[PDB]
């Protein structure tokens, strides 16, 4: 399991839009329709998302812009 | 028992009457592990009496905390017991002597 | 802080004729009214710090400052003078059951506050 | 390790941390010792004519400031009116 | 005279005595001091105070849970602890703490409901509390009513 | 290597009938403190005993009441049948009986004596009789085992079992219970300075110190054989009939043998907004087949996670 | 104290919605469902007739057929073979659940 | 040392420090052995004379 | 929860017994077989459950792994009241608690009770596993100074294995300093040696 | 059962380099894990066979405090080095070894002159200091054959480090096997100096103490 969370934090700045932004991530993967980008190690969706933020890949832009993509795209 | 004490263990144990002793009593005749007889001799003996007494022990009752009262004897058989002295002991009690 | 306020005005300042005045709501006020439309209405105000036991009723929502001491002398206030609480302390949101606009929930709430105003 | 955001409830943080050590207690002008070389600094003392070669003092603001080699001082040492200038 | 009692038995009159590890072989150093003490139970078991639960009967007045382990009880959030929550700015730990696990009715079993299906979404609703407190104070000569 | 002289087994020492020491031949240095203690830890944690497992008596029904004609109650009988110690030949799981009336001790001497069983002990008190009309009657079962078990391991292999009159106790399977080492420096001169190690033990009499030692090095090497070679660097739906007895009433087997359809899982987990998407069947063949599938599945309610072959 | 004890129990037909609340549907199926065990006694065989539930629903789309399967999928429930609409098949539901093994 | 240690490096290195630490002292403190007794504290001789 | 003492379970642990687990996930345990195919009905996983199966414990150990519980001292007064940890299962009736963390608890191992609380929802667990968790809370959020300081046993022996009488065996030893442990575990010096030289890198 | 014990059958080694290795095991039996763990441990550190340098005879004086005379470093230093090196003999016995360099600078091993049966793990290990100007120096390096560990001050120059090993450790975890928990978990952690690979070494270590324990059974499970 992931030990701190501080690559995350230092990605997010405020350290309360970061939970906003796991949990809006978290909820698509376990609802379904999203494929996670990062390669899973049989881990829930929680710490998955976690360290998809943290890598440099998830925040509060790219999901709104995927999200609106794929609104359009219907 | 405990190796440690001060004493005061026996007059704790033998003044709470937690347990059984034996009252005007010269000797023991039948030992049973819920039933105890002396045959009391004739020197501290009145007349207009058999001359036994009987003491019934206490065995697994429930008490107010929910714990359990048990007597265990002492004597085995045909020992001679003067007045005042313990015949069972009750709960956390050792040949009359308080251990908990 | 939170013991330094309600200052009381000695002059009238086209405010209110009355004791009783938060320090924020006449800085709000005197901010509003003297720089915009008309400068020489001057509020003087008078900051008089009040106890804890005493500042702590002091609040412009009828429903926190009730469970703190009493009840009954805040609910008989309430009804006599018509106050509505808007929900804006914790205590509020607490006993109403919503998100505090505290933490996580703080961007709930700003959000919920900018659409109050268009609707 | 950086600034406080917005958001924290400073309230919360406050107002909790002072009453938690509850481990408090219930039920219930002539000598001068300095600690290290220092000045007077009389911090704006009215000086007066006195009996002896010394200045008199009419105000009752009166504080001493001890100072070594900077402008960091020692101690106040707050003197009545009826001081008598030694030094 | 303890010192004294010692020497009779064979034992040092110091009370120290060298110990070795039972997982190591090894001896140790700083001898310890070995005793016999005599100790007695407490009445306050561990089969006792452990008490857990999940979901279980609810109270027909406030409709919160029974309480200190009478029928399947749970245990009490306190005043202090919300403020230490509070402390921490978690809003939405909060209001699963007031909806959730709380009087809300129509929440409770719409919650179980996505637990079991896995969703992990909550719906706060309105706790039946509020309410009561609503009604009364109706009961008496005093109007109260929320606004839209 | 360089001649690491293992050690060999002599000089078997009996103080008495519980208590041994033995000795063994001088080895290199740096062996006599490691040995000395893998051979204790193993001869106390693992080393196969005989205890008691359960006692029946028809005078008695449970362990909380007492019995006319003795002292001791029956919790005490048990406390001193647990302290007894027996050996018993190859056949495991025996029962003994034990009958004895009067007013004199009843030891362990006066018991059944069959040709598999040997008492090391027969000194032992089973709480002697007080009245003469009394007379004991049990039975007593005697097992073997390698470790401490309680009673409350041994109550799911009873559930139909144990009536009323039988009552199990605790039993240890160790026989040593106590034992100690000791290094020193003796028999060797024409090479360098060896250490030889002794030890003291004080078992129970069940079992021989030799064979004890015997059996912690065998358990020992058999131990460390997996470490010689370092290598190495079903659960299923139970509902898995096949799609036969499911009442195809006109085109419902049909469309399941068009559509590929698995024999039960794979229809199951399928909505009907999904399922319309399949050849027109009807509303009517739809809700006929959902009758079907609902009398054992509850209206298709299932999601699973993985299909195997 | 106010509430005393006040503690709410199951009630039977409490217990039949707990599950179905569980069980997976859609909204006409959990409608007729709750119209169902809506109607079930203590001793648990429904008081209305089938063909009664369908004027229950007032709807053309509904029919008997599809009742008759809503109603069988909550019908091997919480107890075992509840919601009878007349007991002969009640029977008939308990039989049918244990396995062929046994005998008669 | 802790405090340095989180302050120079960071969270997680401080962190794992910590445990580090317990678990040596954990491991010392037992093989040590610590023990305590009668002689273990000296009474000084110059009391009798003081008092 | 009765607290024990964690000497192993570091910091991002806590030892929640199985016996007052299972339950408290019962509705992931319920969720978690109608999953996996073991239930077609809900009464069949509760008789499942009831019954405590080896697939039951499984379930409860996958589910268990990545889901974080968060314990509450009954007396708080500060934030580091409610802190959050990792469950892990033991085969016990007591919560083992992290003994560097009792400092913030105030617990003293003597006859005390433990809260526990777990989350449901997404946002409660990232909420307790980025504000609430105890490799978070290092530093005091009064004064500042650090709240995880060694006071207890583990003081007394680096004290003990930091230190020198006069000269212990081998005084006059030099080694490269990882030979010390390898010297100290056999035979050839002790930890009280003095003027050993060794070269630090 | 009665006599049934459990093997370890996970035996996966995951290594970070040559010389590093962290071995782990399954759920074993009660207590043994400590036991095994210690064993094997003080097995390792206590006697293992290896070859490794012994005293060395520099051009100059015995003494300890001498002089640099172009090495610019201290003979203990040089020596300290010196004991960081791991010769390897395939078969012979106690034999000397002399290097001669210019003055270059970066004194390796590579400058000790080759041998039929001495090896060098590492040629890039430093023996002495960057020399000044190009004089040079004769080591007269000597090796010999032991197993252990043993210091100079007793038996005689600069040291006896015949153990392969550079540091050995042992841990126990608890583990389930189905349902009880009462299961240990050995992890083994042996940083090596070279030459023998840390599972190879394990093996060595297994073997000699199969070796020196498998007189006491008499000849035991014969079928």
């Amino acid at each position: 399991a992931r030990v701190t969370v501080q690559d995350a934090v230092e990605k997010i700045g405020n350290r309360f839009d970061l939970v906003l932004v796991a949990a809006r991530r978290a909820r698509q993967m376990q609802v379904g329709g999203k494929d996670p980008l990062v390669p899973e190690e049989n881990d829930k969706t929680t710490v998955i998302a976690l360290r998809e933020i943290e890598e440099g890949l998830i925040n509060n832009q790219i999901l709104d812009v995927r999200e609106r993509q794929e609104q359009q795209e219907q | 028992k405990p190796l440690v004490g001060t004493g005061m263990e026996r007059a704790v144990a033998v003044d709470s009457g937690v347990t059984a002793v034996a009252k005007r009593g010269g000797v023991v005749q039948y030992v049973d592990a819920s039933r105890i007889v002396i045959k009391v001799n004739e020197d501290e003996m009145y007349p207009g009496e058999a001359g036994i007494d009987i003491y019934n022990l206490t065995k697994y009752t429930r008490s107010n905390q929910n714990t359990c009262i048990n007597q265990m004897p002492c004597v085995s058989l045909g020992e001679p017991v003067e007045r005042g002295d313990v015949l069972a002991d009750g709960p956390s009690t050792d040949l009359g002597e308080l251990a908990l | 802080r939170q013991m330094l306020r309600k200052a009381t005005i000695v002059n009238a300042g086209s405010s209110d004729f009355l004791e009783g005045e938060q320090v924020e709501y006449s800085r709000v006020k005197i901010a509003n009214r003297e720089l915009e439309a008309n400068g020489k209405v001057g509020a003087t105000y008078s900051r008089d710090l009040l106890g804890i036991t005493k500042a702590s009723l002091a609040t412009e929502s009828f429903i926190s400052a009730a469970s703190f001491q009493e009840t009954t002398r805040v609910l008989t206030e309430a009804a006599v003078a018509g106050k509505r609480d808007e929900l804006r302390g914790l205590k509020e949101n607490v006993i109403v059951g919503r998100l505090i606009p505290a933490g996580t929930g703080y961007a709930y709430h700003q959000d919920r506050m900018r659409r109050r105003a268009a609707g | 390790g950086h600034i406080i955001n917005k958001g924290e409830a400073i309230g919360v943080i406050a107002a909790q941390s002072i009453g938690e050590p509850g481990t408090q207690l219930t039920m219930r002008e002539s000598s001068i010792q300095v600690k290290n070389k220092g000045s007077i600094k009389l911090s704006n003392v009215k000086s007066v004519v006195n009996s002896s070669g010394k200045l008199v003092i009419t105000s009752r603001n009166t504080e001493l400031k001890l100072i070594d080699e900077f402008g960091r001082t020692k101690e106040s040492y707050k003197v009545p009116y009826g001081a008598v200038l030694a030094k | 005279e303890i010192k004294e009692l010692l020497k009779l038995g064979d034992l040092p009159t110091s009370g120290q005595i060298r110990l070795y590890d039972g997982r190591t072989g090894e001896q140790f150093e700083r001898p310890v001091t070995v005793g016999y003490m005599y100790m007695l139970k407490l009445n306050h078991l561990v089969d006792d105070k452990m008490h857990a639960r999940s979901t279980g009967s609810y109270s027909l007045v406030t409709q919160q849970p029974l309480g200190g382990k009478a029928q399947f009880g749970g245990q009490r959030f306190g005043e202090m602890e919300v403020w230490a929550l509070e402390a921490y700015g978690a809003a939405y730990t909060l209001q699963e703490m007031l909806t959730v696990k709380s009087d809300d009715v129509n929440g409770r079993t719409k919650m179980y409901k996505n637990i079991v299906d896995g969703n992990h979404q909550m719906e706060p609703g309105m706790p039946e509390s509020f309410n009561v407190l609503l009604k009364e104070i109706r009961s008496l000569g005093i109007n109260i009513e929320l606004e839209d | 290597v360089t001649e690491f002289l293992k050690p060999r087994l002599v000089d078997i020492e009996q103080v008495s009938s519980t208590h041994a020491k033995v000795t063994l031949e001088p080895l290199e240095r740096g062996f006599g403190h490691t040995l000395g203690n893998a051979l204790r830890r193993i001869l106390l944690s693992s080393m196969p005993g005989c205890a008691v497992t359960e006692v029946e008596i028809d005078g008695v029904l449970h362990e909380y009441s007492t019995k006319e004609g003795v002292q001791e109650d029956i919790l005490e009988i048990l406390l001193n049948l647990k302290g007894l110690a027996v050996r018993v030949q190859g056949k495991d799981e025996v029962i003994l009986t034990l009958n004895k009336s009067g007013i004199g001790p009843v030891t362990a001497a006066d018991i059944t004596h069959d040709g598999d069983v040997e008492i090391v002990k027969p000194q032992h008190v089973i709480c002697h009789l007080t009245d003469e009309n009394a007379s004991i009657s049990m039975r007593i079962k005697v097992q073997r085992g390698r470790g401490y078990v309680p009673a409350s391991t041994r109550i799911h292999s009873e559930e139909d079992e144990r009536p009323i009159g039988r009552l199990l106790v605790d039993a240890c399977y160790s026989p040593v219970e106590r034992i100690a080492y000791n290094v020193e420096a003796a028999r060797v001169e024409q090479r360098t300075d060896l250490d030889k190690l002794v030890i003291e033990m004080e078992t129970n009499g069940t079992i021989d110190p030799e064979e004890a030692i015997r059996r912690a090095a065998t358990i020992l090497a058999e131990q460390l054989e997996a470490f010689v070679d370092l290598r190495d660097v079903e659960f299923d739906p139970i509902l898995l009939r096949p799609v036969d007895d499911l009442e195809l009433t006109v085109r419902s087997a049909n469309c399941l043998k068009a559509e590929a359809i698995h024999y039960i899982g794979d229809l199951v987990q399928r909505t009907e907004v999904e399922l319309l998407k399949t050849p027109n069947l009807g509303k009517k063949s739809l809700t006929e087949i959902k009758d079907v599938l609902a009398s054992r599945g509850l209206s298709l309610g299932m999601r699973l996670e993985n299909w195997p072959p | 104290l106010p509430v005393y004890q006040g503690e709410t129990t199951q009630t039977l037909q409490d217990y039949l919605m707990w599950q179905v609340e569980l069980t997976p549907f859609t909204d006409t199926d959990r409608a007729i469902a709750t119209s169902i065990v809506d109607a079930v006694d203590d001793t648990g065989y429904l008081t209305i007739q089938i063909e009664d539930i369908v004027d229950s629903i007032g709807d053309d789309e509904i029919g008997l057929e599809e009742v008759e399967a809503v109603l069988k999928r909550i019908q091997r429930f919480d107890p075992v073979g509840v919601a009878a609409k007349d007991l002969r098949d009640c029977l008939l539901i308990q039989l049918s659940q244990f396995a062929k093994e046994t005998p008669w | 040392m802790l405090n340095t240690c989180y302050r120079i490096l960071g969270l997680k290195p401080t962190v794992i420090f910590a445990d580090q630490i317990m678990y040596t002292g954990f491991a010392y403190a037992a093989r040590s052995g610590a023990s305590v007794g009668i002689d273990d504290m000296v009474i000084p001789e110059k009391k009798h004379e003081i008092i | 929860s009765v607290i024990t003492v964690g000497p192993y379970l570091r910091l991002h642990q806590c030892g929640l017994p199985k016996k007052m687990a299972l339950e408290l996930f019962k509705p992931f345990i319920y969720g978690k077989l109608e999953l996996r195919g073991l239930a077609t009905t809900i009464k069949a996983a509760k008789k499942m459950v009831e019954r405590e199966e080896a697939v039951v414990w499984d379930i409860l150990d996958e589910v268990i792994r990545e889901h974080p519980v968060l314990l509450n001292r009954a007396p708080t007064l500060h934030r580091l009241g409610i802190q959050a940890f990792e469950p892990v299962l033991i085969e016990g009736k007591a919560i083992q608690l992290h003994p560097l963390v009792c400092a913030a608890y105030n617990a003293d191992f003597d006859g005390d009770q433990m809260a526990v609380h777990v989350p449901l929802t997404l946002e409660a667990q990232l909420e307790a596993r980025a504000l609430m968790m105890s490799t978070n809370n290092i530093l005091s959020p009064a004064n500042g100074e650090p709240i995880i300081v060694p006071s207890q046993d583990v003081v007394l022996g680096l004290y003990y294995m930091t230190r020198d009488c006069v000269n212990a065996k081998g005084e006059g030893m030099v080694l490269t300093g990882p030979k010390e442990a390898e010297r100290l575990y056999r035979s050839g010096l002790a930890s009280l040696h003095a003027r050993v030289k060794v070269r630090i890198t």
